[PDB]
RNA sequence: UUACUGUUCCCUGGGAUUGGCUUUGGGCUUUUCCUGCGCAGCUUAGGUGGAAGGCGAAGAAGGCCCCCUUCCGGGGGGGCCCGAGCCAUCAGUGAGAUACCACUCUGGAAGAGCUAGAAUUCUAACCUUGUGUCAGGACCUACGGGCCAAGGGACAUUCU
RNA sequence: CAGUGCCGGAAGGUCAAGGAAGUUGGUGACCUGAUGACAGGGGAGCCGGCGACCGAAGCCCCGGUGAACGGCGGCCGUAACUAUAACGGUCCUAAGGUAGCGAAAUUCCUUGUCGGGUAAGUUCCGACCCGCACGAAAGGCGUAACGAUCUGGGCACUGUC
RNA sequence: CAGGGCCUAAGAUCAGGCCGAAAGGCGUAGUCGAUGGACAACAGGUGAAUAUUCCUGUACUACCCCUUGUUGGUCCCGAGG
RNA sequence: AAGCGAGUCUUCAUAGGGCAAUUGUCACUGCUUAUGGACCCGAACCUGGGUGAUCUAUCCAUGACCAGGAUGAAGCUUGGGUGAAACUAAGUGGAGGUCCGAACCGACUGAUGUUGAAGAAUCAGCGGAUGAGUUGUGGUUAGGGGUGAAAUGCCACUCG
RNA sequence: AUCCCGUGUGAAUCAGCAAGGACCACCUUGCAAGGCUAAAUACUCCUGGGUGACCGAUAGCGAAGUAGUACCGUGAGGGA
RNA sequence: GAGUUGAAAAUAAGCAGAGAUCCGGAGAUUCCCGAAUAGGUCAACCUUUCGAACUUCUGCUGAAUCCAUGGGCAGGCAAGAGACAACCUGGCGAACUGAAACAUCUUAGUAGCCAGAGGAAAAGAAAGCAAAAGCGAUUCCCGUAGUAGCGGCGAGCGAA
């Protein structure tokens, strides 16, 4: 019926998966939150620090 | 007790209403449940009791501004 | 009690906690190529448009052969040989030149995307375990905290 | 193993929420004709309804299963005197009571017939059998021992008489 | 002599911990809880009502006081029992 | 109902019909009705909250008790037989939900009693009596619950 | 319709948003998801003042003297 | 402003105008149980180094990564913990009953139980009501209205 978040991200170290520090592929809500969030490989996309750095 | 600590999401007095129309009474609650999140300023977990209503909540807001809203850490 | 209406235990599906892949194939996509014997005929007339020059040495006509389709009428097509042409109102035909173009519908194939379905899969949260580990003035083989273990694994558990 | 239960199947059918191609309805900028009085069709968008198809278990369905719930049939004929039928025909179910026991804590009619016991016994013991309606783990049949058990006849002993 | 000042069984209450409309429920170390384990008194007198309690005689246990020494402690602890 | 209005609805219509074409009010006192326990007395019952295992029913801990006699198993040991036993007698041995029987526990027959001496006794008999036994002190379990060698019995003379 | 809640998705903010009894337009009102605040108001185990077409000894408080007493029940509780 | 040492009479000595008895405002003491509070506890008791646990304040500062922590330790101060007649708010929330039975409904969100607090509490300053006209935070009484409406359109409930 429903799909959840699928929530951008920008990095902090590489991702044996996806991209080299660089990319913004939008991960997915259940990966953020452990994975990328406590192993801090991984920062939300802020709209504060886009138009920052 | 079953209250979330960041939202005082109790769960709902409900009458199951049957199709006789027969009401029983059917007490509802909320899906809170047990996790452990990453409170990034103690680099360290924490574990929690979480309506996923305010675990949604956290995450749009972050952590700590939930935490003072609630009152809740250490 | 196999009377009526319901509740609980239990079983299943949808959503939430819920994630990595990399594939198989169902339903939409989007770019890559054949497809055609109404009859008057240069003759297996694809509809609809731009429509007077395209196509060529980043190398054609022609014949020597390979393959696939087939109504054995012919069609697409690799290789080599060849080396100065196959071409348009030139007339037929409801509709035009195989000069050429956008595609395209007649349908068919594949790498490209959504959401599922299925399959195995690992690890981050989940369940479970630990004589193991260290301590606080003392132990915690007094439940239990942190820590690493080892199984299990996004299933189960809970909530609707 | 017919019905039910349970288990294993689940190929096909019915199969809920939910998902969903479409389709439909209202409202509606601006549009249009007439005596008098007002409609109609209608961009967008916002709200509705119905919905092809998909949607698991369950049930239907298919097999095993009775120390799982339970059930175990009638009518009509013939044999060597007459009879009773060793043996046959018919509708039937899923099949039609096996072994033992039997008028029995189960037989109503019924103090059933017969034998023993008694002077005389509807009680009692042993048999026969038309078991109204016994019967195999709601077990069948029998058992030595045991019973403040129910039941019949004894000897001794007595105011029970 | 019996109990308490010692110990713990069944059980109870349980800090913290977990769970739950509220009360409260489960539960560990602890704390209580003896009907049990440790621990030291007998005879004879007296007398209206008490006596293994008062009196006479002889005993026993615990803590001090005195002497000589060793200087080494008591706890938490690991063991026998 | 819009509405119209001494009329209006029904209809082609007066037609025809229906209803209209007018009335007080306030209070006190009675009657009666309505809601309230509603004239008084009387249920078995229902639901919520709490108190109950000193009676009794299981269990747990910890103690205590069971006169007196009888029988006599298995084992063990001797007269023995079989490369090896298998069994016969003796003796020791002391078993048994064994035997007879007081305390003790409980209830079967009979009489007394039935305004009892006693809300189930007394008397004469009666069963068990080392066991699936009794009993003392502390505890455990609870009202659609507890416990139950199962009667729906017991849960403090009260229990479908 | 408004009004608060369980599960999941999950807007805009003033050339906006909510209400005006589904919904849609136009108009009108009010502008949410933060908090506080006196009075008029219901009450009596009580205190003071007053009143009674209220009782006056099985009535009035159950209680006109050691009355929640004696007594009864293990207990809650009953109760002269 | 005089006589007095509570009820009833002595009793024994007292006290008082160098204010007794007495009546007021403020004080002081207030053994033991009881929130009960030093620890246990069968309440008004025992053992006691004399004194809870929760906040708060000041200091020591476990665990892992000496991090940072929280937890623990101590010296602090002294504030919360109990009580209530009825009224109130909140949570949970029945049933007998009425419907001449009864499952929707009604008794009713009443009773009761738990949790707070006050002399009152709750509510409250407009994302309100209205209706082409106006209002202006709440809370109560009257009245609209037993009307509109809801309703096995039944019993009945009943606004603004």
């Amino acid at each position: 019926k429903k799909v959840k978040k699928i929530r951008k991200i920008i990095l902090k170290e590489d991702i044996p998966d996806l991209g080299k520090k660089g990319q913004l592929l939008d991960v997915r809500a259940g990966f953020l939150r452990n994975f990328l969030l406590p192993l801090g490989k991984a920062e939300v996309v802020t709209p504060l620090l886009l138009k920052e750095m | 007790r079953r209250i979330c600590p960041f939202t005082g999401k109790k769960s709902n007095k409900a009458n199951r209403v049957s199709h006789s129309n027969h009401k029983t009474k059917r007490l509802q609650f909320v899906n809170l449940q047990y996790k452990r999140v990453w409170w990034e300023a103690g680099k360290r977990f924490v574990k929690l009791r979480l309506s996923t209503k305010a675990l949604k909540t956290i995450e749009k807001n972050g952590l700590d501004a939930v935490a003072k809203k609630a009152g809740i850490d250490l």
